[PDB]
């Protein structure tokens, strides 16, 4: 994918830029399809972040993950919601199974400062949908 | 990539620049916008809603969108805040009892943390009778020293002679513009 | 539990009816007419009128009054149903609702009358159920109606299954004449025209506020709709239990859910109107109009219906952007646009003459009503998520679905 | 092309929920 | 479009233009009116309704529309407010007790917000006995100079010959027409 090479330098950017710590309206482009992120394409993704660096060790923000989502629901059409973390306290792990990041602590549950790691084994294990099988359905 | 279509567009003149009419009803604003786009003292009717025109001078096409005074129509103002680089305000000194609520609306309006590149611009209407205030009075009661990161000048125009108008006209260009 | 449901004309003659318990002598239709002009000319005119102890239930329909007498304390909800049913097939049936189709299809008129209900108690309801038995150009009754998917009729097959959906929107505001907003009020539209082969059971899925925090993803844009109807191929226990939207699409064009809640946000139009309206001599229309949607969005075929004076005459135009047409038969001015960008700042200065003499009596101030229709822009900000698309045999479906955004009850109180 | 928005393609359910 | 048969219609005389006539009865009006359409002193009788008629001079058709001055009549001038261009005072210098009345009524008239673009036409009727008064003194008796925005012109004619009639026209026709 051209594009999300493209993308990636310049949202890693303004991630690093975003500290840790005007329009209206719902604009939609005509004819993309949108459609919330598959395990596959999820792990593919998680994948891509790795190699390319700038995701793994990050200081976990919300604003951070807010441009994140929002660059790849621009550059694939999947919806900014399958980048969930688990409950806390303590690690938060991917809501949406396939998904290769997470988020740990790095020292009140907003309070505490979480850093996005690789995980391979939750693109293979369950572990969110054990924690909460009621969010699972 | 290649710059030379925007020498060539600004060799002969390509910057317009915008501009805001904001202030109480029956301050003159109507007026003043038609003397700016026209050149004639036209009577209307209460602006209602608002109006929007464009002035062509010095080579830049400032646009200004006139807005009225009204209880109803004080907030919808809010809608002009997206896509503005200035705004102008005008003060009525023949209106002591409305002087309190056209500070307030004043205030309100530059307490808002979008319209921070827009320049203050005080316009002094009403010039035609003896109970006008100078350029000092009603900036000192206005409080316009006090404004940070806001550059405010005061500028007195009469709307019936339009004497004035061209020295406002002129700090809004030199405030929006700082080139030769 | 009307007795008889007749179908009238607009001088009083009877299209056509038919009885269906009997109670009521049919001549009771006669001293209908009369009761509904001694109520509207004395303002007691009703939908249900009452004749002595029978009540004469009527609806205005396109040119006849589908008035259904009856005697006792009947389901009224239930009598308006069945007359809604009767004129949806009738819209299904005849392109037009005049009295040059009650008249000309009257042999197939008959007995799709006699086949939809029966002592008062109404059977048939399916459009498509009902163009299966009864044609105006008999077999016995299909099982679908005997069976328990009467919305979804089996055997159906197409050379490709697409479906189109339709995301329609309708913007409700309710401007007072004070210049504060009133009732605004977005009703959703989730409505498919499903043309696929065999039964296919659509399993939906959006962006509710509900379903993100049941599954504990309420933390994005979520629509949160105060009024979730589904339509009846729409299972009440899925949606009961855990917010499951499965159903078997029909054959065609239908709603299947439509939401409805209030709105927070700021109008996407803000039309501010000034009468410099001169006592008797001229009068102004200062209507200013601010599009507060957003600017990569266009609000195609823009009407903006500004009421002039009743009596006006003689107007004169001086707008910005938008022709203005006065058309005398709304008595109001329509600031009609084609394209209104969003972020969009129109002005317009009427100016018309009035006459010397003052009117009798007052004409009353009609509220400012606009024809905005901006599609592709989602308000609400619900995004549909999945449709579950199974078929017992197994097919590849390719949904579609379009969202559009128009202008619904966005009236503004005048001055 | 048509008025009140371009028919875009659905999913068949939230591949993000399992 | 094309203007071609307005021009060849304008190049013998195409304008008409309108005028008007208000005064207070018994003021000279209908025997004025006479004599321009006619030329002589015609005797009639007070006006209960009104008088309308046209003159042809100088290639303008100036309709005249007689209006009376009855205390019943006074507030129907309103009506012909419409579709006028024109309008002729005749002031009745020999009645001072009326000659309040008579300012009153032109200043109400004059406070119309539809007749704006009428400017003034005043005619010094009954210039014939010692007690008329002069062509300033009647104008400051009834302010003229304080009309603002109100082309006004005094002329005195004498009813019963008719002198400075047409001085009044061609300043009639100098006001309205502005060309060669
Ligand atoms: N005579 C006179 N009146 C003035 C002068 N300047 C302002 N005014 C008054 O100010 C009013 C200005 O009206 P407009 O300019 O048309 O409209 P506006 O100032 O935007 O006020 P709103 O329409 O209510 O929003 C006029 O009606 C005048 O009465 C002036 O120089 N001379
Ligand atoms: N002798 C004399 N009388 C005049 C002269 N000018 C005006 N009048 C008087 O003014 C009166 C005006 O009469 P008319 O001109 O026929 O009608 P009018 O001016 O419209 O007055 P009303 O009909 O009552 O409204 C006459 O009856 C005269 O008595 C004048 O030059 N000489
Ligand atoms: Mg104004
Ligand atoms: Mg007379």
């Amino acid at each position: 994918s051209k594009s999300s090479v493209i993308g990636w330098p310049a949202v890693r950017e303004r991630m690093r830029r975003a500290e840790p710590a005007e329009e209206v309206g719902f604009p939609v482009t005509p004819q993309v399809p949108l459609r919330p992120m598959t395990y596959k394409a999820a792990v593919d993704l998680s994948h891509f972040l790795k190699e390319k660096g700038g995701l793994e060790g990050l200081i976990h923000s919300q604003r951070r993950q807010d441009i994140l989502d929002l660059w790849i629901y621009h550059t694939q059409g999947y919806f900014p919601d399958w980048q969930n973390y688990t409950p806390g306290p303590g690690v938060r792990y991917p809501l949406t199974f396939g998904w290769c990041y997470k988020l740990v602590p790095v020292e009140d549950p907003e309070r505490e400062v979480l850093e996005w790691r690789f995980d391979s084994r939750l693109a293979f294990h369950h572990v969110a949908r054990e924690l909460h099988p009621e969010y699972f359905k | 990539g290649n710059i030379f279509a925007n020498l060539f567009k600004g060799l002969f003149g390509k910057k317009e620049m915008r501009i805001l009419m904001v202030g109480l009803d029956a301050a003159g604003k109507t007026t003043i916008l038609y003397k700016l786009k026209l050149g004639e003292i036209v009577t209307t009717i209460p602006t209602i809603g608002f109006n929007v025109e464009t002035v062509e001078y010095k080579n830049i096409s400032f646009t200004v969108w006139d807005v009225g005074g009204q209880d109803k129509i004080r907030p919808l103002w809010r809608h002009y805040f997206q896509n503005t680089q200035g705004l102008i305000f005008v003060v009525d000194s023949n209106d002591r009892e409305r002087v309190n609520e056209a500070r307030e609306e004043l205030m309100r309006m530059l307490a808002e943390d979008e319209l921070r590149d827009a320049v203050l611009l005080v316009f002094a209407n009403k010039q035609d009778l003896p109970n006008a205030m100078n350029a000092a009075e009603i900036t000192d009661k206005l409080g316009l020293h006090s404004l940070r990161h806001r550059n405010w000048y005061i500028q007195a125009t009469c709307a019936t002679s339009g004497d004035g108008l061209y020295e406002g006209l002129d700090w809004l260009s030199n405030q929006l513009r700082n080139q030769k | 539990s009307a007795s008889a449901v007749y179908v009238l004309d607009l001088k009083g003659k009877v299209l056509i009816c038919r009885n269906y318990r009997g109670d009521v002598d049919m001549s009771e239709v006669e001293h209908f007419m009369p009761i509904l002009m001694e109520k509207e000319e004395e303002g007691m005119l009703s939908p249900i009128l009452a004749h002595g102890g029978v009540r004469f239930m009527w609806i205005k329909h396109n040119n006849l009054y589908l008035v259904a007498t009856s005697k006792k304390n009947a389901c009224v909800s239930l009598v308006f149903s069945f007359l809604y049913k009767v004129v949806q097939v009738f819209s299904e049936y005849f392109k037009e609702l005049e009295e040059e189709s009650i008249r000309d299809n009257f042999v197939i008129i008959y007995e799709l009358l006699d086949e939809l209900m029966d002592f008062g108690y109404p059977q048939t309801t399916d459009s498509k159920i009902l163009q299966e038995y009864i044609t105006q150009e008999a077999p016995r009754p299909p099982a679908t109606v005997t069976n328990a998917v009467s919305w979804r009729s089996e055997g159906i097959k197409y050379r490709k299954n697409e479906v189109f959906l339709d995301v329609i929107e309708a913007v409700n505001l309710l401007v007072s004449a004070n210049g504060n907003v009133l009732r605004s009020e977005i009703v959703g539209s989730i409505k498919m025209r499903v043309f696929l082969s065999g039964m296919p059971e659509l399993r939906l899925g959006l962006n509710d506020k509900v379903l993100f925090d049941n599954t504990g993803r309420g933390k994005s844009k979520s629509v949160e709709l105060e009024d979730v109807k589904f339509h009846q191929c729409v299972r009440l226990s899925r949606f009961e239990n855990d917010r499951t939207i499965s159903f078997i699409p029909p054959d065609g064009e239908f709603e299947l859910m439509s939401y409805r809640l209030n709105t927070h946000v700021k109008p996407l139009i803000w039309i501010e109107s000034v009468i410099e309206k001169h006592s008797h001599s001229r009068i102004e229309y200062m209507v200013k109009a601010k599009s507060q949607f957003k600017r990569r969005s266009t609000a195609n075929n823009v009407e903006i219906h500004i009421p002039v004076p009743n009596d006006a005459d003689s107007p004169k135009f001086k707008t910005t952007v938008g022709s203005v047409k006065w058309v005398p038969e709304n008595s109001e001015i329509v600031w009609s646009v084609k394209s209104f960008p969003g972020g969009k700042e129109y002005l317009m200065r009427a100016h018309f003459g009035l006459p010397s003499v003052e009117a009798e009596d007052k004409e009353g101030k009609p509220p400012i009503s606009v024809k905005f229709e901006i599609p592709y822009f989602t308000t609400s900000g619900i995004q549909v998520r999945y449709l579950k698309i199974i078929e017992k045999s197994g097919y590849q479906a390719l949904p579609w679905v379009r969202y559009i955004t128009q202008n619904g009850d966005y009236q503004l109180r005048t001055q | 092309d048509r008025k009140g928005g371009s028919y875009s393609q659905a999913a068949g359910s939230d591949s993000a929920q399992s």
